[PDB]
């Protein structure tokens, strides 16, 4: 039953941590590719406005 | 009036009032010293990311240059 | 001629949702 | 400031029938839906300066422009 009760819990402890640092990098990602992404209206907001001048 | 807005992060300062036994030149120095973190580009410059500092010359020159600043419309019509 | 295609090209159940809509609107 | 005629040249324009909603897509009740209406029920029977601060503000260069070229075309045309 000891040995069981370690088992258990060190794999539980695993899996939390993978998950965790999976939904950790994911943020990340969408954090850069939401700058790019405004970087790219910024430069279509500008060629729109240089077309009306 | 959008002109008039955009002149503090353009270092476009007024004329100040120099009282007796000051100089003109200095003081605005002082002046633009002041408000020196206000100004955008070079902020930018210093801080900034390729990208970012070619938006923001773009943006900057397209705030700057408005048809009030010498050009007109009605004579092309007419 | 868009003012005769929006004109035209109108709009065209079993939603919970459609259903109180259409009691809503018929209400006012 | 403009003003309409008397005895109208032109009753041919047949704009589009009114919209109707519930009073939260308007201004937001019912209350509030009347006392906009009487604030801007004062500005129907003139065409001065704020309509058109309100008309470039909205057109932009882009309208502006558009619209001066149809004007000169309306005149051509006349």
């Amino acid at each position: 039953t000891t040995q069981s009760l370690a088992s258990v819990a060190y794999l539980i402890n695993t899996l939390a941590n993978n998950v965790l640092q999976m939904l950790d990098i994911q943020a990340s990602q969408l954090r850069r590719m939401e700058s790019s992404i405004n970087h790219i209206s910024q430069t279509v907001d500008i060629h729109k406005e240089k077309v009306a001048r | 009036c959008d002109l008039l807005h955009a002149a503090p992060f353009q270092n476009i300062l007024p004329r100040v009032h120099v009282k007796e036994g000051e100089r003109l030149d200095a003081k605005m120095k002082r002046l633009e010293s002041k408000y020196a973190p206000l100004h955008l580009v070079p902020l930018i410059e210093r801080l900034g990311t390729p990208q970012q500092i070619a938006i923001a010359r773009e943006g900057d020159l397209l705030t700057k240059e408005r048809l009030c600043c010498g050009l007109s419309m009605f004579e092309v019509i007419l | 001629k868009g003012i005769q295609l929006r004109k035209v090209e109108e709009q065209r159940e079993n939603d919970v949702a459609t259903i109180l809509s259409r009691r809503i609107a018929v209400e006012y | 400031r403009f003003v309409r005629t008397v005895l109208p040249f032109s009753q041919e324009f047949q704009r589009d029938k009114q919209p109707n909603a519930q009073p939260q897509y308007l201004h937001g009740s019912k209350a509030l839906n009347l006392a906009y209406s009487s604030i801007y029920g004062s500005y129907r029977n003139f065409v001065g300066p704020p309509h058109f601060q309100v008309i470039c503000r909205l057109l932009g260069y882009q309208g502006i422009a558009v619209v001066m070229e149809e004007l000169l075309k309306v005149v051509k045309s006349l």
